[PDB]
This record gives structure tokens, sequence and C-alpha cells, in this order.
RNA sequence: GGCACCUCGAUGUCGGCUCGUCGCAUCCUGGGGCUGUAGUCGGUCCCAAGGGUUGGGCUGUUCGCCCAUUAAAGCGGCACGCGAGCUGGGUUCAGAACGUCGUGAGACAGUUCGGUCCCUAUCCGUCGCGGGCGUAGGUAAUUUGAGAGGAUCUGUCCUUA
RNA sequence: GGAUAAGCGCUGAAAGCAUCUAAGUGCGAAGCCCACCUCAAGAUGAGAUUACCCAUUCGUAAGAAUUAAGAGCCCAGAGA
């Protein structure tokens, strides 16, 4: 019910009403694409695997534009799934205008990936004390209770890390200015550069 | 002398369906001796390798005649080994939700575990309310009591 | 021997310990594991030498 | 309140084992034996 | 005992089916239902009712005899139809007619309200005295209950709503 | 405290830093009862371990004290949690000194200055990413969700008045 | 949301009364579980759906070798 099919092209701030200075973003606002609607009789679940991306000959598949085969014609790149639906057609749908689920959005990226990392680095435990003649700093900590003779799981220790989608509830702007080809949002959308943004809104609302 | 024994049974194994139930039976009585026919125990042809492993089905498992409180104070557990891994499932609950495990979980208290036992232990057949499914081969319903 | 005979006799509803004491209360066969050894296709023998257990008890 | 070792304080009052706990029924506010 | 053994008359036309908690009794409310014991042991008579013991142990007569007490509040529960004793004393302490889920303002920043699910035959004399309907004692006695649920009695002045005996031993103080 | 049963061909024994976990005899937040509770603020116990449970000065050292606080400034367990993670202020070298004891050699946890803390991860276990196979064809996308985790806190002011 | 702990209920029964209990019915908590988010069919039970290739050649018994649909090597670069 929010067909959000598109990237951003990056971060910024403008002021909106009243001044009020807003770091604002975007997305990219291409038309929607959406496949048909699935129901829970094939398949318990609800969602539509919306299409996006429009490929070039290139980066398509007998299953891609095997995939325009049950969708109807416009291979794309980039499918995601969306429950909460309308409905329209069986391969491509309608644009960004319509807006079905809440402004409060609860904005899905998928979040950039900064790579293997030190243990504080997004772990956030104490880095260790530097002077005093002691050696240990930058070294998280031990976590071994001595009387298994274990170690537990659960504590985050390091970790190749970034490429984490995330789920950011209530991202706050209103009735977004439109475009042909803009969304106006609200500053730390998370996601990457060249991400999809795609978005279902109210779920904690 | 030496080979007056006889498998019988190893490698010509036997494969028999059985539609096991009763709405309300008794959750040990009827568990041991379906454990015994999952085996083929009661078949006249055992071996520690035998594979008799019974096509044991039940449907419309609703009720164990749950003698005493033990919808209230039957309280199952478990652990992930997440550490601090209580998570319980309990007494009545989920009776009426999915009596599955609340079976053959309790037929794996029953079985040898090993892997013959998992493997007709992890080859029963499970059914709720059912009128099940897959009449395409031949049913035969077993008894009623505990024997 | 005496699991897939209480197996067989279990087939015909009968329990070992009572078997083998309609055995004892039997003939002059107390034999017993060649009379295991009977699960190969004796109904004959198996649940003949079981009558004969059945008047034994009787 | 609590006492387990329950033992009579007005007149007229009850002992209940209630739900398998043995409870004081009284009229008074004031004294409401609770078992422990 | 001295209940089981002793009678109670059906008059008026009961018209019970005997089947099972299928037992209905009639009256100006009507033909209502409410329960059976178990199913068994219950001999539902005819212009009476005697219900037989199975065996005299305290689950055996004593607990049909509680279904004596029961059918009997069918019985002279659809006879009339009833209430218990409410009244809402307080200072301002008012309560008023909103259709069938009606006002009861205590003054908290919610206001207060009564629902019946199937018996209200209701009448607001006044923000001071009220009364319901209902034929069951149960429904009577948890509906006035669900008006305690609201705003309790004092130990101190008269607040809650009434029951006309309640052996309130108010304190005090200053 | 006692006990000498493993540890003398090595069980490194303070306190602290870091990193935590569980228990509840619950410190606050939750509900409820009683009150010698008009309320406001209290006492009191019942159920409750979801979450949270301050920062500094001094004391090497626990305990404890002070300040100012908040929702409160919990108690313990875990090799008085953790030295192949760390420090080394504490006995626990050898010096030197005092006091006191011993003729003396020295000693007396009595004090104090200085005083010698290595390990290039093999397994298991941890954290993150891969290959080989499988899932009765080879694929290529899609997800359900069996299950597993995370997270849960708390003022302040106004209205109601 | 639901199940509730504690607690508070109606009717009730030995015990004609009484009695929140014995059946039978309620209310009721940061507890629990679901619901909020994430990992998730190696969930061997390996799911379920969408499409494509199709059903080849060699005595093929055994297999062997093509090859489709593809997928990949190899190269470029980084949102990684």
């Amino acid at each position: 019910s929010k067909g959000i099919l598109g990237k951003k092209v990056g971060m910024t701030q403008i002021f909106t009403d009243n001044g009020e200075l807003i770091p604002v973003t975007v997305i990219e606002a291409t038309p929607n694409t959406v496949l048909q609607v699935k129901s829970v009789e094939t398949d318990g679940y609800e969602a539509t695997q919306v299409g996006f991306d429009t490929l070039r000959e290139v980066l398509t598949n007998k299953p891609a534009k095997g995939h325009a085969a049950k969708a109807n014609t416009t291979p794309k790149r980039f499918v995601r799934e969306f429950k909460g639906l309308e409905g329209a057609e069986v391969g491509a749908e309608i644009t960004v205008d319509t807006f079905a689920a809440g402004d409060v959005v609860d904005v899905t990226g998928t979040s950039k990936g900064k790579g293997f990392q030190g243990p504080i680095k997004r772990h956030g435990q104490s880095r260790g004390p530097m002077a005093h003649g002691s050696r240990y700093h930058r070294r998280p900590g031990s976590m071994g209770p001595v009387a298994a003779n274990k170690v537990p799981k659960g504590k985050k220790l390091a970790g190749r890390m970034g490429n984490k989608r995330v789920t950011v509830q209530n991202l706050v702007i209103a009735q977004v200015l439109p475009e042909k080809n803009v969304i106006l949002v609200k500053g730390n959308v998370p996601g990457a550069k060249k991400s999809l943004i795609v978005v279902k809104s109210a779920i904690k609302a | 002398m030496m080979k007056t024994t006889f498998m019988a049974n190893a490698q010509n194994v036997d494969r028999k369906w059985y539609v096991v139930d009763a709405t309300d039976v008794p959750l040990g009585r009827l568990s041991a001796v379906v454990a015994s026919v999952l085996r083929g125990k009661n078949k006249p042809t055992y071996t520690p390798h035998a594979d008799t492993g019974d096509f044991v089905i039940v449907v419309n498992a609703e009720k164990i005649k749950l003698t005493g409180k033990k919808a209230t104070d039957k309280v199952y557990y478990s652990h992930s080994l997440h550490p601090g891994g209580l998570k319980s499932v309990t007494a009545g609950e989920l009776r009426e939700k999915n009596a599955v495990r609340l079976i053959e979980k309790s037929v794996k208290g029953m079985l040898p575990h090993n892997t013959l036992g998992r493997a007709q232990g992890m080859k029963l057949k499970v059914f709720v309310g059912a009128e099940h499914t897959h009449t395409a081969q031949k049913p035969e319903v077993l008894d009623i009591t505990g024997l | 021997w005496i699991a897939r005979i209480n197996a067989a006799a279990r087939m015909n509803g009968l329990s070992y310990s009572k078997l083998m004491h309609g055995l004892k209360l039997a003939d002059i066969e107390v034999n017993r594991k060649m009379l295991a050894d009977i699960a190969i296709a004796d109904a004959a023998a198996f649940t003949a030498l079981a009558e004969e257990a059945k008047k034994a008890l009787a | 309140k609590v006492r387990p070792s329950v033992k009579p304080i007005c007149e007229y009052c009850k002992v209940i084992r209630r739900n398998g706990r043995v409870m004081v029924i009284c009229p008074n506010p004031k004294h409401k034996q609770r078992q422990g | 005992s001295r209940i089981g053994n002793k009678v109670i008359v059906i008059p008026a036309g009961v018209s019970v089916e005997v089947n099972g908690a299928t037992v209905t009794v009639k009256g100006p409310k009507g033909e209502l239902v409410r329960s059976f014991n178990e199913n068994i042991t219950l001999e539902i008579a005819e212009n009476e009712i005697t219900v037989k013991r199975p065996n005299d142990t305290k689950e055996m007569k004593m607990l049909h005899g509680t279904t004596r007490a029961l059918l009997a509040n069918m019985v002279e529960g659809v006879s009339n139809g009833f209430s218990k004793a409410l009244e809402m004393i307080g200072v301002g302490y008012r309560a008023q007619l909103q259709g069938t889920k009606l006002v009861l303002s205590v003054g908290k920043s919610h206001q207060d309200e009564v629902e019946a699910p199937e018996n209200i035959k209701f009448v607001v004399a006044t923000p001071t005295s009220i009364v319901v309907e209902g034929i069951s004692k149960e429904a009577v006695g948890q509906t006035a209950a669900y008006i305690r649920s609201r705003r309790s009695p004092e130990p101190y002045k008269g607040k809650g709503i009434r029951y006309v005996g309640e052996y309130v031993r108010r304190k005090e103080g200053k």
C-alpha cells in the first residue's frame, strides 16, 4: 500500500515552512511497477513481490524476461514485498502519489557497509584506559565466568558489519511535496549510496 | 550349530499403515504402545536394526483423558543456548493450539534414543483435528485399549 | 528369543509370563528357544503349541 | 495478616481451605488473617 | 443437606428440555436457559422436580443439591427477575441514563457507564437511586459487582454503591 | 569457624579497570491488602526479578564516612566473577630505617621508601565470511514462517481542581 | 490482545444458613505469551509460490559425452 520504489541521491537540509531548517532528503520517485496481488490461497501470506529498476537486455535472464512471463512486459532488477495492497495489474502499477500506510513512515533501508570494525566501534562498550602503565586499551573485556568451562554467546564482541537492513520507526515528514520524481523525507533516512528505500508505515503507529 | 538365529527382515522389511486414534485417550497409555508399533515390537520379526518402522497415524488428537489438573501443572520447558535460555511451553497451553509435540516429544521419551528411534520417531504421522490426507495408500485402524 | 516370541504370542494376545507358566503347566516340552525359533511361518507349531498351553492353563 | 499457625481470633470466625489455602473469614477489616 | 431431599415445584409451565444443560425455564422473562449439573443423576420430574442421588458423598449428592439451588435459581429467577441494592451515595456522585450503556458520574476524567448484554430492564429513579433487572442471580450479582468495579465505598463516609447491609465500621480521624 | 578429602614434577591467593550473567530474602518502577492511614506524606506485608539500580572526596584495602543527587542510590552468587585481558598501591624476595624483642645471628602484618607481572592460539568454545554436498531434474527469483535473538526504563509540569 | 500471579467477585455446596470454590461463572498486574524490530527452511520435516530449459547423442546394462536454461571463469571498479 506504499509504492516507494526508489533510491535516494543523498542527504541535505532545507527550510520548509515558517523557516524551520530541517535535515532533508528525498527518494527518486520512479513510477511503481507492481505485479499481481498473489492472495492467501496459493501462498498463505498477502504481500506483493513488486518488481523495480527496468533493466536493459544484458542484466536479464529467461526467468527475468521469463519474469515478464507471469508478469506481462518490461523485466526489472529489484523485487521486494508489500503486505497491505490495492492491486491493479499483473506486472506494473500506479505511481508515487498514493500513500496508504502512514506519515510517520517507519522507513526501511539497507545500512552503509562500514566493514569489519573494532570492538567498540559499533558495539559501544567502554574503550580501555590509556595511561598509567597499563597495556589494556582497545580490547573489549572478559566474557566467561569461571564456574562453567564455557563461554556464553550473545555478547557482541566483533563482527564484519554494515550490510544489515534496518526498519527504523516513525520518520517524520508530513504529506510529501510531490513531483514526477521527488519524495521529501527527513534527514538520516537509512540505507546507503544507491540503495532502495522502500517502506511500509505505522506498525508501532 | 552357529547360525540358529534369524533376522528375516534386515533387508526384506515390511511397510504397513495404521490410522490409530481415540479422541480422548490417555497420553502414556496410548504412547508406549504406539511406541511398540512404531518399533514394530509387536510384529514377530524383531531385529535391533529391523526398520519395522510402522506408519503410525494419528488424527483428531485434541484430548488426553487428563487426570488431575495436568492442564495446569504439566508445564513443559526448553532451553535455547542463549544464556538464560528458559523458554517454556506450558501445561494446558498449546494443547488447543498445536497438540503435536504435545504427543511426539513424549514419544521421544518413549523411543530408544538412537538413529532408528529418531528415524521412525521422526517418521510419525500426526494430525490433531483432521480427516487426515493421502488415503491413496491403505490405512488400517488399530485398537482401543492399553492392552 | 523371548521378545519375538511374546511378539507373536502378543499377536495371539498372549503374554509371555502366562505362556511360559503354561509351559511349566505343559508337557515334557519345556523347550525354550527353538520354540522361539518358530517365528517363521508356524501357525501350526506356534499357535497349536499355544493351544497346548491353553490346555495346560486348562 | 500472614501467620502460618492460624488459631481463632474473633468469635463466630470461619476457617477455610480455599484453593488449598487456609484463609480466615471474619466480619472485621482489622483482622483478616492471611495464611502464608 | 436438607435441600435436595426437599422438592422444587416448577409452576407456570417451565418447559425443561431434559437433554443436558438444555434445561430451559419459563416465566414472564420467557424461556431462558442456564446449565445442568454435569449431564447425569438429574431426574427432572414433572410439576415439581425430584433430582435423584447416585450416592451421598459430598461430591455425589451435594453437587446436585447445588443444582437444586441452581435450577431453583432458574425457577424463581425467571419467576420475576430482579436485582440487588444499588445507591450512589456521594456529594456529586450522580448517575443518569444514556440509552442502555448509561452514565455513572464519579467525577473522574473518564465517564462511567453501565452495560448489560441481555437484561437492563432499567430505571434511574434519580442520581441517588438506581436499579437494574436481570434474571440470573449470577448475572445480577456480577452486574452489580461491575457497578462496584468503578468506585468503591469508603471506611470514612458514604461513597461507592450501597448494599443495604455492610456493617460499615466507619473509621475516623482528626 | 572446624574438617585435611584433590592441588608441592605448580589451584598465581588483594583491591581496582573492562566485560557481564543469574538468583531473589525487591531498592525504585507494577498491582493489592492491612493500617495506630481525613488526606498529603507514612508504617506494614502479599504477588512480582520486565527494566533500571548515580557521580565525586578520603581510605592501597574491604567496611565505612562526607558531598550533591535521583526512580531508586538493593543484597548476593559466579575460583571473595574474570592476570595465556590488564594494573601492581597490598602482604609476597634481597636493601635500608624506626619502634619493640632477642647478648647475637635476627625477629615481631607494627610502620615506610624502593623492589623482577613471558607466551608467535592446537582443540573445544566465541564473533563474522566462505567453500563441498544435500533438499529424487538443472536453474533463477520470491517469500511464508518451525525456531532464535534484540528491545522494554524513568522523571518534570499543567489540566482534571 | 490473551493467559494470569497475588488479590478482589456472583451463585452456590457438606453445614437448608453461611461460604470468591467444591463444581459454574467474573475482574485483576512492568510476570508470561502474542503483538514492535531483526536472524530465519541444512525448519533433512530441507518448505510454499513465480518463470525458464526441457526431455539430448552414444549397445547406455552400467554409464559416458554434448548441451539447454543458465551459472561461472577472466577483466574492470566500488554502495561492498
